[PDB]
């Protein structure tokens, strides 16, 4: 809260808590299906964790996905947007428009780490390429935020796609500079 | 503290030490050595009928315990001398 | 409600909005209730099935607690708990410091007759009791170091006549980050806020004074907006500060 | 308005050219004269917590305030040329605190066209030196944080620390 | 003239408020500066026997009315930014002493076991007393309604289960809620990160 800043803006670990507050799909390893000890969650449903069967799709928090292939009854399947092709749409896409932000979702930059980190067996892909397209469309990213800090004011900006790591890393100088800008103008009324 | 029960049972710490441990080492203290959670058993163990099923009676022992440990400086490592502040406990009752 | 996820959900939503706000939010006085219930009556489950498995263990040398279908669940309410509790914490520790920053504001508040902001519905109950310790605590300190060799003519830690105003206020006009949710719900024609524009999703409207425009929020985008324009949308949970 | 601000206290101390519009005895240790009396129509440079009260209280106030030198024509012509490039800390330590104060002791909207354009064009050079996180495998950096006023190196401070904790937690194995 | 000196306290301030910006791990106060302080307490008692010696001149009547605004006014002005200056510091060396108190979990800080972040004879005497009321009133808070949630507990969000820890400092066996750990120097543990977080925060252990 009060010791190292922290006042009002978060830390990385803190958005990295909040992407894996997400749900996920997985393939479970195991079978818990009720006869013919429960988990009694209280924060998250356990209806999908309850009813589990072997070779079969389910869905859960990330978290969850994460400790159970700590052991070896988890498989955790990327999303879709985690592929060559879907990337390199994106990237042309991110081309062609130098004026508008691509739709990723909100979580990418920290989801990819995070996958990459614990579940590299999992992709498909070969991961040094899907690491090179990551940083490709990063660096574009940051050419266009660049430009487009020049139309700094006082009255109010808008940045419809940008994700929540890019608005954490920018966000203390944004504010202060158009809050400073905003008590030059209302000194002069 | 009290008398006139059964008897002394004698019981080993290791179904003692989880209450003592949630008393003090969670809340407020800390370091309950080994030494120091035997010695801990006899007291305990000296009004020993009827309980660890009971309301508040360990509860109020272990607060008890801790009352010395904020009066007194001391330290953080609990030893032999466990007995040696419940004796100054029954000089203050 | 009636929902255990939602109770999250809910707490989530009032801590972001808590961190990146200028001043002090009201207290949501029955989600904590709730939450801390839960809390209790789950640590004593934990604590339950603990002790039942540790005392049939020592009985007659039995087997632990057989590996399958046991460890993970057990682990996952322990590392659940610790979670939620960390996240109540860092709300709590965090509102305790803003309640620091504004004691003299909060003060001159409870002053005020003619005032509908009262501490019995922004302040909690132990937050109450910080305050009056902490005042009265720093009055002390100031009072012993520094005021009492001052005059008469100027003794008072609140002075809003000299030359420099002594009592702080929030700032309400702080640029913040913002993401238009829409309706709390649905049912976007019931919202009377809600108006369509052109060839795109109905957006909301609102005006800055000092600057006399009229600015449309369009449903899905980020915006960075003055605190003030935006106060209704984020108390009826229309806006979520990102 | 920050009874509590450090920053505020130090740039409200700063000395303004003014000149005395009354004959009044008894002063003097304004002038380091002790016991002789001020005259009338005497230039001095007094603090602003001083000088701001004393031009209000009468009407004609006791004290007129003279233009301060870091607002003359040549600071704003050279504001105006060549914004990054100025060395605003040789100036003043204090430059932008003590502008919003006086555009709002003097309602001045010239002064306010050139400050934000100012703050505007250094805020692009202040983000391009914060955002260069060095890679281990310039003496621009030096030269530019030793122009800058107490105020910006707050900014760039934070910059800088929120670019390296990102970049920390992005490649942390 | 007169607030010449108390500026060069705020400066001193100033110079605190880097060593708490630049600060990887916590610091401990400079010196208190109760020369200086003295002195602006001096200073201000002159003022006002200055303002009462005006009061009585002005009232048998030898002096005009705008004449003595005048000087009256410099010097409620000056008392006023003594006043401003002292405040400042007080209230900086105020906070940073806040801080340190809720970074000890709770305690009573020098009176028990101490970090050792500060020496008892940097903070003055009612800075010393008011750090004592600050670590009770902490201490009654954690008492409260939240007695489950510990208010003085880690502020890292918990993203690992099993940690790997190293000792630091030997010590003697340690019971913990259903089992021992045996504290050898230069020995390596494999355990739940739940346990450790308080033995860590204390010095016993390192890394997580």
């Amino acid at each position: 809260s009060l010791p190292a800043h922290l006042q009002q803006t978060f830390s990385p670990e803190e958005i990295q808590f909040i992407v894996e507050n997400e749900p996920i799909k997985i393939f479970p390893r195991i079978t818990t299906r009720q006869k013919i000890t429960r988990w009694q969650l209280i924060t998250t449903d356990d209806k999908a964790l309850n009813n589990m069967v072997a070779m079969r799709s389910t869905e859960v928090v990330l978290w969850i996905a994460l400790l159970l292939k700590q052991q070896s009854k988890c498989s955790i399947v990327a999303p879709q947007w985690l592929t060559t092709k879907e990337l390199d749409r994106k990237i042309q896409y991110e081309k062609t428009h130098p004026d508008r932000f691509s739709e990723l979702p909100w979580n990418w930059l920290v989801l990819a780490r995070i996958l990459f980190n614990k579940a590299k067996d999992d992709f498909h892909d070969p991961i040094h390429e899907l690491r090179g397209k990551i940083q490709d469309l990063r660096e574009i990213r940051q050419i266009k935020v660049l430009k487009g800090l020049k139309y700094l004011n006082e009255s109010h900006l808008q940045l419809d796609n940008l994700s929540l790591l890019e608005i954490n890393e920018l966000r203390p100088f944004i504010t202060e500079i158009m809050d400073k800008l905003r008590e030059i103008h209302t000194a002069s009324l | 503290f009290g008398s006139g029960n059964v008897l002394p049972v004698k019981i080993q710490p290791p179904l003692l030490r989880p209450l003592a441990y949630r008393v003090l080492s969670r809340k407020y203290g800390l370091s309950i050595k080994s030494d120091g959670l035997s010695a801990l058993a006899e007291f305990v163990g000296t009004n020993i009928g009827a309980n660890w099923r009971q309301g508040p009676a360990t509860i109020k022992f272990l607060e008890q315990f801790a009352a010395v440990w904020k009066q007194q400086e001391r330290g953080l490592f609990i030893d032999q001398s466990g007995v040696k502040e419940v004796i100054q406990e029954m000089k203050e009752r | 409600y009636v929902s255990p996820q939602q109770d999250f959900s809910d707490l989530m939503k009032s801590w972001k909005n808590e961190r990146c706000s200028p001043e002090l939010l009201p207290y949501p006085h029955q989600l904590m209730k709730r939450l801390l219930n839960r809390i209790s009556m789950q640590s004593q489950l934990i604590e339950n099935i603990s002790m039942g498995f540790l005392d049939m263990q020592n009985a007659s040398n039995a087997n632990p607690p057989m590996p399958n279908e046991s460890k993970l669940p057990l682990l996952c309410m322990e590392t659940e708990l610790e979670r939620l509790k960390f996240v109540i914490r860092s709300y709590i520790r965090c509102r305790l410091s803003k309640i620091d920053k504004f004691s003299l504001y909060l003060r001159q508040l409870n002053e005020d007759e003619n005032s509908l902001i009262s501490l019995t519905d922004l302040l909690s109950k132990d937050e109450i009791k910080y305050h009056d310790t902490h005042s009265l605590i720093w009055l002390k300190l100031v009072n012993d170091s520094i005021l009492k060799y001052m005059p008469e003519e100027l003794q008072a830690i609140n002075d809003t006549e000299g030359s420099v105003n002594m009592i702080d206020e929030p700032d309400w006009n702080k640029f913040v980050f913002i993401h238009v949710n829409g309706p709390p719900d649905g049912k976007w024609n019931e919202d009377p806020l809600l108006q369509e524009n052109e060839f795109g999703k109905p957006c909301y409207t609102v005006t800055i004074p000092d600057l006399k425009e009229e600015v449309e929020l369009t449903i899905g985008s980020i915006y960075v907006m003055r605190y003030e324009v935006i106060r209704d949308l984020l108390r009826d949970d229309k806006v979520a500060l990102i | 308005m920050g009874y509590y601000d450090i920053d505020d206290v130090l740039a409200d101390g700063t000395e303004f050219p003014c000149k005395f519009q009354y004959d009044i005895p008894g002063l003097g240790y304004l002038e380091n004269n002790p016991g002789r009396p001020i005259t009338k129509n005497t230039k001095l440079s007094l603090p602003l917590w001083l000088a701001r009260i004393l031009a209000i209280v009468g009407p004609v106030p006791f004290v007129e305030l003279l233009p301060p030198d870091m607002f003359s024509t040549k600071v704003m012509n050279a504001i105006k040329t060549d914004p990054v490039a100025l060395d605003l800390h040789s100036i003043n330590s204090h430059f932008f605190s003590l502008a919003i104060k006086w555009i709002m002791l003097f309602s001045e909207k010239e002064l306010a066209n050139v400050v934000s354009e100012l703050l505007l064009q250094r805020a692009q050079e202040l983000n391009h030196h914060a955002s260069s996180l060095s890679i281990d495998l310039n003496i621009a950096t030096s030269t530019f944080l030793l122009k800058l006023e107490e105020m910006e190196k707050e900014i760039y401070k934070k910059s800088h620390e929120s670019y390296k904790d990102t970049k920390r937690w992005m490649f942390k194995k | 003239m007169y607030g010449d000196l108390g500026n060069k306290l705020v400066l001193e301030a100033k110079r605190t408020k880097q060593l708490y910006a630049r600060s990887n791990q916590d610091v401990n106060l400079p010196m208190y500066h109760e020369d200086i302080i003295r002195n602006i307490l001096k200073e201000v008692s002159n003022l006002r026997k200055n303002t009462e010696y005006l009061k009585e001149q002005q009232q048998l009547g030898m002096l005009d009315d705008k004449v003595a605004k005048c000087q009256y006014f410099v010097t409620l002005l000056c008392m006023e930014r003594n006043k401003r200056c002292l405040l400042a510091y007080q209230r900086l060396r105020t906070d940073i002493l806040d801080s340190m108190a809720w970074n000890n979990n709770g305690l009573d800080l020098m009176s028990s076991i101490t970090f050792s972040q500060q020496d008892t004879n940097n903070l003055s005497h009612q800075e010393q007393e008011y750090l004592k009321e600050y670590c009770d009133l902490i201490t009654d808070l954690k008492s409260g309604d939240l007695v489950d949630i510990d208010l003085s507990g880690s502020l890292v969000p918990p993203s690992d289960v099993f940690i790997d820890v190293r000792v630091l400092k030997d010590a003697g066996e340690i019971q913990t809620e259903y089992g021992v750990f045996n504290l050898i120097k230069d020995s390596q543990f494999f355990v739940r990160q739940s346990d450790v977080e308080r033995l860590i925060q204390q010095g016993y252990l390192q890394k997580i």
